[PDB]
RNA sequence: GUUAAUCUAGCUGUAACCAGUACCGAGAACGAACACACGUAGUCAAGGAGAGGAUCCUAAGGUUAGCGAGUGAACUAUAGC
RNA sequence: UGAGUAACGCUUGGGAGUGAGAAUCUCCCAAACCGAUUGACUAAGGUUUCCUGGACCAGGGUCGUCCUUCCAGGGUUAGUCUGGACCUAAGCUGAGGCUGAAAAGCGUAGGCGAUGGACAACAGGUUAAUAUUCCUGUACUUACAGUUAGACUGAUGGAGUG
RNA sequence: GGGUAGGUGGUAAGAACCUCAGAUCCGGAGAUUUCCGAAUGGAGCAAUCCGGUAGUUGGAAACAGCUAUCAUUAAUUGAUGAAUAAAUAGUCAAUUAAAGCAAUACGUGGUGAAGUGAAACAUCUCAGUAGCCACAGGAAAAGAAAACGAAUGUGAUUCCGUGUGUAGUGGCGAGCGAAAGCGGAACAGGCCAAACUUAUCAUUAGAUAGGGGUUGUAGGGCUUGCAAUGUGGACUUGAAAACGAUAGAAGAAGCUGUUGGAAAGCAGCGCGCAAAAGGGUGAUAGCCCCGUAUUUGAAAUUGUUUUCAUACCUAGCGAGAUCCCUGAGUAGCUCGGAAAACGUUAUUUUGAGUGAAUCUGCCCAGACCAUUGGGUAAGCCUAAAUACUAAUUAGUGACCGAUA
């Protein structure tokens, strides 16, 4: 799927109300990016991970 | 007339009564394919028997099986060896005569 | 228990017949019949005089010690204190 | 050795027919889950003798009863003859 | 492997399992709602004249096309002129 | 009602017999068509429709003693035939895995999948029904054990052939 | 265990048997329970085919009988282990768990139209409905105020009636429709993080396991005291009691005559009733029979409540003092969407970005600021009122009576 693994925030489903206010349905993505990060006990690893859940690990010094 | 087993040696002479009563069961069935079966009742008596002592076995850690621990068809067997050596024994012959 | 049971006296109380005292042979308990010997006899006309079975409803005892013979209801209460359910008639009081 | 795999002999002209022969080829019906060395084996735990050779086929299940309001199917059914030594026969 | 296995060859002896095996296979048993002129892979494929499996009559073999009998008008179809 | 009207959807004659009933059943003699086929062996397909005995309500575009209809009994026999226990093609499925709101989709190792490859049995006889299967005659193949003689054997991999 | 004298399931006779040393039958407990099937040793075209391993019996051996066992995934533990030295991935082994079905009924969540109305139609509506999917439960969901809101006010959630077709929302068209307040059903609130402290970790703990603390008339920690040994549980074990559920037993009372094939009809004379519900009995029976009211009945399994002891949890009130703690990619803010009655608006929610404060705090009282007042988010759980009836037992019907 396009959700990270290390919390399950997914996608999300709205409305594309263009001008006039038509209805069509649409799909946000998460921003995904394959930015690495090291276990407490070696094992550093590759894994997709949310922009936002890569800030909260950078400033709680995970790497 | 389930007590009176109960009493009785329950562990190993019942492979013996089950053996002979499966004996007569099956002659009771191969009797049944001819006539001159003039008691068809004790088929169902005998499986009923048969149900009885199953039970009073598979209540103890116990199975009927492997609990276990001619007069002229030999000489029958024999001849026939005997022919077929002969055959062979011509046929070998024949077989080398040819060369 | 049964009020009737195969073996003993017993008559009938409605019907073209009326006081056949006879003996009771079967009884088909699932669908409430009684044969009765000696009665009702069906002229069956075989490809014979047998009797034919006749309803529980119909049949009531009868009583033989009593000095007259009449005909009378039932109690299973009566236990002995030495044995099991027994019958007793309701106007008097003699067993079966 | 449970002696289940022996149903039933089969008394029909053929097989008589074939008894008038001098190798006796019984005939039995047996437990169609079974095979020709269990049957053979069982003819030798129930009898004594050692056949000489076994062969069986099957029966499909075909209509019964025809049309008759009720029709229902027939018996599935394996047939094991069993010759013998040429001198030699036994009951059954 | 060597204080031997394994293979080849012969001799004696033992064993060889499961499912299909009938019938039709088509102008009456299949696909066409049918005892429907339709369709359905492969194989065998005689004689005479014949290049030939073309054609006609036949051999081996098989069938009596599951409503008939009359008349022989108009008229219809298929032939013949 | 149309109406006892169209239609009855490729062909005969006779003798004898059965039977209550005969053009339609059985036997016999002809006859006419098929005869690169309506002849014989089979694949697939059908699933007892096969054989014997009985019946003629129903079905048979008529009749029926007769039927592929109905009832009763019976009949298919493989170490060598067709397939599996051997092999893979197109393709399918697919541990992990990749991908996707969920269901799921793709795909690796593996595993299946004949319409093909390898693999030992032939002639005759026999019943109403089966026959390279049953029987007679003759053979062949592969395992397994023992024995004898000889020889050092060589794969899950390599190569050739296939 | 009950219950007796007939029974061998229906189309069903017969034959041959069983049975009054207690059958058949009914209730409770059991065992057996072929193959397919989530199917799970491997295949497969479901009910078929082919196996491996460990025992055991026979054989001289393949082999053949008789048993047992062998799917995958996730977690835990152990062993082993490459690129590469270690270490990791991977490999093997042992233990636990679901993995499926249906109650075409309810619940939550994800996703989600059109046909229709607007007399056409795109904004709306139908409708967050139908369908598909995931997860279950006996109900589920919600839930213990950073609340409503206008007050000298109430004080978890849920459901019903009203408020009301109201305020409002709407190509202000079609339409849509509360939240308060009130009257009722029900009623229980507890528990972690955080400081502080004990122990252990190459104690670089930034980690683990204990005690302490769970908050708004702010509380808790820190120092120093006082008073308590209790009431209560959404709570453990047994023992006892009670009422049941799953079979049963007793259980009243009538004759004659006539019509009639048959009386139970009708007539005459009686009787019972805590029993005039029903069904059967040759035509409509309170008294012919089975039952009924009423009284009783449990060896065994099982439900509910009460009592006892019994764990586990639960406990009030003072003085000091600028000491510390009170849930951070969080609240807000920007750009796009949505839920709320609102068609994007205070409130809530989030895909991308940005991003604080710490009791003199922060949020809120439909833009926004000040005053006043209310409440303390970014942690968790919770029975009752509630929805449903495929299933079991009893029963009912101005419900149908063989085109219904
Ligand atoms: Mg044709
Ligand atoms: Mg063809
Ligand atoms: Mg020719
Ligand atoms: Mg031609
Ligand atoms: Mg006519
Ligand atoms: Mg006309
Ligand atoms: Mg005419
Ligand atoms: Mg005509």
């Amino acid at each position: 799927a396009k959700k990270d693994q290390l919390t399950l925030r997914g996608p999300l489903y709205g409305n594309n109300r263009s001008h006039s206010k038509t209805i069509t349905r649409r799909k946000w993505n998460v921003n995904l990016q394959p930015c690495k990060v090291k276990t407490a006990d070696g094992k550093t690893t590759r894994i997709l991970v949310s922009t936002r859940t890569l800030r909260t690990l950078k400033k709680h010094n995970r790497l | 007339t389930v007590a009176k087993e109960l009493r009785q040696k329950s562990s190993e002479e019942l492979v013996k009564l089950v053996i002979k009563l499966k004996g007569e069961l099956l002659e009771y069935r191969f009797k049944l394919a001819h006539g001159e079966l003039d008691k068809p009742h004790l088929i169902n008596q005998t499986r009923r028997l048969l149900a009885t002592i199953l039970t009073i076995l598979t209540e103890r850690k116990l199975n009927w099986q492997e609990e276990q621990a001619n007069e002229a068809a030999v000489n029958a067997w024999k001849q026939h060896l005997e022919a077929n050596k002969a055959k062979l024994l011509k046929s070998r012959a024949k077989r080398e005569d040819a060369s | 228990m049964q009020r009737i049971k195969k073996g003993d006296k017993v008559v009938v109380i409605t019907g073209k017949n009326k006081g056949g005292s006879g003996i009771v042979l079967k009884i088909m308990p699932a669908r409430q019949q009684a044969i009765v010997e000696g009665l009702n006899k069906v002229t069956r006309h075989k490809k014979v005089q047998q009797e034919a079975p006749i309803f529980l409803s119909k049949l009531a005892l009868f009583d033989q010690k009593a000095k007259q013979q009449t005909i009378g209801k039932i109690k299973y209460v009566m236990d002995p204190k030495t044995n099991k359910k027994t019958r007793v008639f309701k106007k008097s009081n003699n067993t079966l | 050795d449970v002696t289940n795999v022996l149903l039933k002999p089969v008394l029909t002209e053929k097989v008589y027919f074939n008894q008038m022969g001098e190798t006796k080829k019984y005939v039995f019906v047996v437990n169609p889950k079974a095979s020709k060395t269990r049957v053979k084996l069982a003819f030798e735990l129930v009898y004594g003798i050692k056949p000489l050779k076994v062969n069986t086929l099957i029966r499909k299940p075909t209509t019964i009863r025809g049309g008759s309001r009720f029709p229902g199917l027939s018996k599935l059914e394996k047939l094991a003859v069993i010759t013998l030594p040429k001198g030699i026969a036994i009951s059954v």
